[PDB]
RNA sequence: GCGCCGUGGCGCAGUGGAAGCGCGCAGGUCUCAUAAACCUGAUGUCCUCGGAUCGAAACCGAGCGGCGCUACCA
């Protein structure tokens, strides 16, 4: 058994400009991390970077002011959940 | 006033390592207390901090933290240190980490004593910590060896027995866990196990029930090693006395 | 300063107060929320009547009176067409307040 | 040692456990969130002031202490539309029941009814019906209640099937059903000389039906565990217990005593002639309607190729069709049936994805 | 009940004097402006309560919550 719902932290980040960035924290380990990169770079203009934590975590980084965006993306695109995400900041 | 260093002689060494506490920043680098050698003021001079350029001072090297250091230039006249914390090794910072915390330790030990009685402090560093340390090198050694098995404490005679006492205490039951699975399934099988366990635990510890197959027992220790040997002899009892039951048990 | 501080800002000058009156309804015009604002002036924002729409920024706005995501806003709809319409007065988040607290717009959506 | 088994069933959340609660004490732990999820287990003495529950009369009238007239025990089931295939499985053990309707919610509610029938399939035929939540209602609705209830109670099997409103809450007229159970459900005779047989469903646990085991015996389970075959499994009783007390041996009625493995085995004496089956002869028949659910669709034929739970004793098995005759099917199991006797099965269908009581029969060997 | 996390906010780690990292919010500084880049934070002593010992969040207990073991213990 596994649990359904797990906290996806979607993050506010400040990038170059008054422009942000969508930083996930809490990145189910079950599907390639690089090629779910790849993917994110091609659907957006965004560039893929992990930052890597020890036993649990790793923070996902897309460049931009995306978010709901972002969600229904991955929604489409088969790999994470739809209950799962969180809008970090404000 | 509280002082005397952390070693037996009174200046210290080329190429010792040190843990440097950050006051404050001036010109040089910053005017540390070395907290492996007494209370003495050197500088590292601005060069020798950091492998690379880093850009930022306040970050990396940080006022009122610790760093990692080595001693370079040493003045055995009046006290000067010449100090880097460039020229210490990947690795060997763990070794420096470990020497710091050891040290501080021992730092930890010889101030109750004080409070306790006062009487000069030089007089109390001579009679406890140097002459183990001139033994051997460090004196969180000769602690360990003594918690090992006393007779460190043998040598050199602490100015009374009551401290060694407190010191013991503060050494001091431990808690070793030891975890029975017992292969049973019938009804009458959790009765065998508990029978099992009272002529085990008879005769010297804490057994505490999770399951009908898993029993979770902590041993005592009272000289942190004596608790191995019990649970040794545990062993030896569930493989050796339980036999005439005819009950299969297997250790995790 | 109003955005940036700049060299080429101080040639400009507005004139408008924080403590300014605020707009009411009129005829062929009414309120919306901002579902995502679009590229080239043109912007998608979702009425508070029922009706999707296409809203577009015209004139005065442009350069004058910068806008975000989840905004209230007065739409003068377009009496010959419907699809496309556009955006006349931004409102402010007070002002979006006190209108909520008034009951003009309907309560469906938060500043 | 408990004399008997009496089954609690009923709708969910219209306090079967509860009322255990007012006549035992005893809770069934839960679940703690939800609701009972495992059979809940209880027991009780019953004295009378001849002149109860403990043996103390001063409580009415006087002293004289209370005679006792036997040691009972329950079965909380569940009440969940879901935990049907435990609630099923529990009735194997019981000696008889009593139907606890809710006193503030719509009188056949799908469960309520689901129970009711299998109770009139099985054999229970030893009912009494509770008018729970009275505590809660006017005075004029319990009554009504009451009417609905004596005209279910009509064309049905249920004559004089009496109906003694409680409040399980507050321990109201609890009396008053200890005195319908002292009158209606009575303690079957059960000859010991039999084949000592008996059903399980807890092991950390079961019910004798037929003879009786003592300390010492040597015992199996079957079918036992598995390999793909089923052989079974061969121990001493080590001991015997009933309650939180201690006994030398053990009658039917009652209760005795990981996970719950064994569950749906059952317990022989050692060198015993039982069948472990793989494939086996039902007769049967069906209901009209799917009595259960919260609709009543009615019952579609039996199509062979065709995945049934076949529940039998206390085990809950699922198994495929190979033959389809008028009331004759037979039918091929994932894990085998020890088959004690002659035999009563119930059968059912997943009908919306949750699965449904739809028909019985009779084991034929 | 056991084990770790017990915060100064989240998410990561370390055990006997030294306010531990990455992010976030709150605020500053630098630049005409934002971001990067920088510092300072907030319940003052890192579960609740007190003690042995000057002390400490760390040593010890009674008392709570999340999961790593259990399976409902008549
Ligand atoms: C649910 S097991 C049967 C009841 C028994 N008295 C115990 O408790
Ligand atoms: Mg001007």
């Amino acid at each position: 058994e596994t649990a359904t719902s797990n906290y996806i932290h979607i993050r506010i980040q400040q990038r170059n400009g008054r422009k942000t960035l969508t930083t996930v924290q809490g990145v189910p380990e079950e599907y390639d991390l690089k090629r779910i990169l790849k993917v994110l770079k091609k659907d957006f203009a965004c560039n893929g970077n992990i930052v890597k934590d020890p036993e649990m975590g790793e923070i996902i980084q897309l460049q931009g002011d995306q978010r709901a965006k972002v969600c229904e993306f991955m929604i489409s695109q088969l790999g994470l959940q739809k209950k799962n995400i969180k809008i970090h900041g404000f | 006033t509280s002082h005397c260093r952390f070693y037996e002689n009174k200046y210290p060494e080329i190429d010792d390592i040190v843990m440097v506490n950050v006051q404050q920043i001036a010109e040089m680098g910053a005017y540390v207390k070395l907290l492996e050698y007494d209370n003495i003021e050197g500088m590292i001079l601005l060069s020798e901090l950091s492998r690379r350029r880093i850009r930022s001072i306040q970050k990396l090297i940080r006022v009122g933290k610790n760093d990692v250091a080595v001693v370079l230039r040493v003045d055995k006249e009046k006290g000067y240190i010449d100090l880097s914390k460039r020229r210490v090794s990947s690795e060997d910072i763990i070794k420096c980490e470990e020497k710091y915390q050891k040290s501080k330790t021992v730092h930890s030990i010889l101030r109750y004593c004080a409070e306790k009685f006062q009487i000069p402090l030089e007089e109390l560093y001579k009679t406890i910590a140097w002459p183990l340390s001139r033994k051997f090198g460090h004196a969180y050694e000769a602690f360990k060896l003594s918690i090992i098995d006393e007779t460190v404490w043998e040598g050199i005679e602490p100015p009374s027995k009551d401290v060694l006492d407190e010191l013991k205490n503060y050494i001091s039951a431990v808690k070793i866990r030891a975890d029975v699975e017992v292969s049973c399934f019938s009804y009458e099988g959790i009765d065998a196990i508990k029978d099992a366990l009272k002529s085990a635990e008879d005769m010297s510890v804490k057994v505490k029930l999770v399951a009908a197959p898993l029993y979770v027992l902590t041993t005592q220790a009272l000289d942190k090693q004596k608790g191995i040997e019990q649970l040794e002899s545990a062993i030896e009892k569930i493989t050796e006395v339980i036999t005439k039951y005819g009950g299969v048990c297997n250790i995790t | 300063n109003t955005k940036g501080g700049k060299k080429g800002r101080r040639g400009k000058n507005d004139s408008d107060g924080p403590k300014r009156e605020l707009i009411y309804k009129e005829e062929g015009q009414e309120y919306a929320q901002i579902t995502k604002m679009l590229g080239n002036g043109r912007v998608e924002a979702s009425c508070f009547d029922g009706n999707k729409r296409m809203a577009h920024i015209r004139g005065k706005l442009r350069k004058k009176v910068w806008m975000g995501q989840g905004d209230i806003i007065l739409v003068s709809l377009r009496d010959f067409q419907d699809d496309q319409c556009d955006v006349v007065h931004k409102y402010n988040l007070d002002e979006a307040r006190t209108l909520k607290n008034q009951g003009e717009l309907p309560e469906n959506a938060k500043i | 040692q408990a004399t008997i088994n009496i089954g609690t069933i009923g709708h969910v959340a219209h306090g079967k456990s509860t009322v255990v609660r007012a006549i035992s004490g005893v809770q069934t732990v839960r679940l703690e969130r939800n609701i009972t999820i495992k059979l809940g287990y209880a027991n009780a003495k019953i004295y009378k002031c001849q002149e109860e529950i403990s043996p103390k009369c001063q409580r009415p009238g006087c002293p004289g202490r209370y005679k006792l007239v036997r040691h009972v025990s329950f079965v909380d089931c569940p009440g969940h539309d879901i935990l049907m295939s435990t609630m099923l499985s529990g009735a194997a053990v019981m000696d008889a029941a009593l139907l606890l309707i809710a006193g503030n919610e719509s009188c056949p509610q799908p469960q309520t009814s689901e129970h009711l029938a299998a109770i009139e399939i099985m054999k229970l035929k030893h009912v009494i019906i509770l008018q729970n939540k009275v505590d809660l209602m006017r005075e004029e609705s319990a009554l009504e209640h009451q009417k609905s209830i004596l005209k279910f109670i009509r064309g049905t099997i249920a004559d004089g099937a009496p109906i003694v409103p409680i409040s399980a809450q507050l321990k109201y007229n609890i009396d008053a059903v200890n005195e319908f159970i002292v009158k209606t459900i009575p303690v079957p005779p059960r000859d010991f000389m039999i084949s000592p047989r008996l059903i399980v469903i807890r092991s950390f646990g079961g019910s004798i039906l037929n003879g009786v085991f003592k300390l010492g015996d040597e015992i199996e389970i079957r079918p036992g565990i598995v390999t793909i075959q089923c052989k079974p499994i061969f121990s001493n009783i080590v001991s015997l217990f009933a309650e939180q007390n201690d006994l030398k041996f053990a009658v039917p009625g009652g209760l005795i005593g990981r996970a719950d493995r064994l569950v749906g085995q059952v317990v022989g004496a050692k060198g015993h002639l039982p069948n472990i089956y793989t494939d086996i002869e039902i007769n049967y028949f069906l209901l009209r309607r799917l009595l259960g659910v919260k609709k009543q669709a009615k019952v579609r034929k039996l199509e062979p190729n065709e995945v049934l739970m076949v529940n039998i004793g206390s085990t809950a098995t699922g198994a495929r069709v190979v033959a389809v005759k008028a009331d004759m099917a037979r039918l091929q199991l994932t894990s085998p049936a020890c088959t004690e006797i002659n035999e009563k099965i119930a059968l059912s269908r997943r009908i919306e994805k949750h699965w449904r009581l739809i028909g019985w029969a009779t084991i034929k060997k």
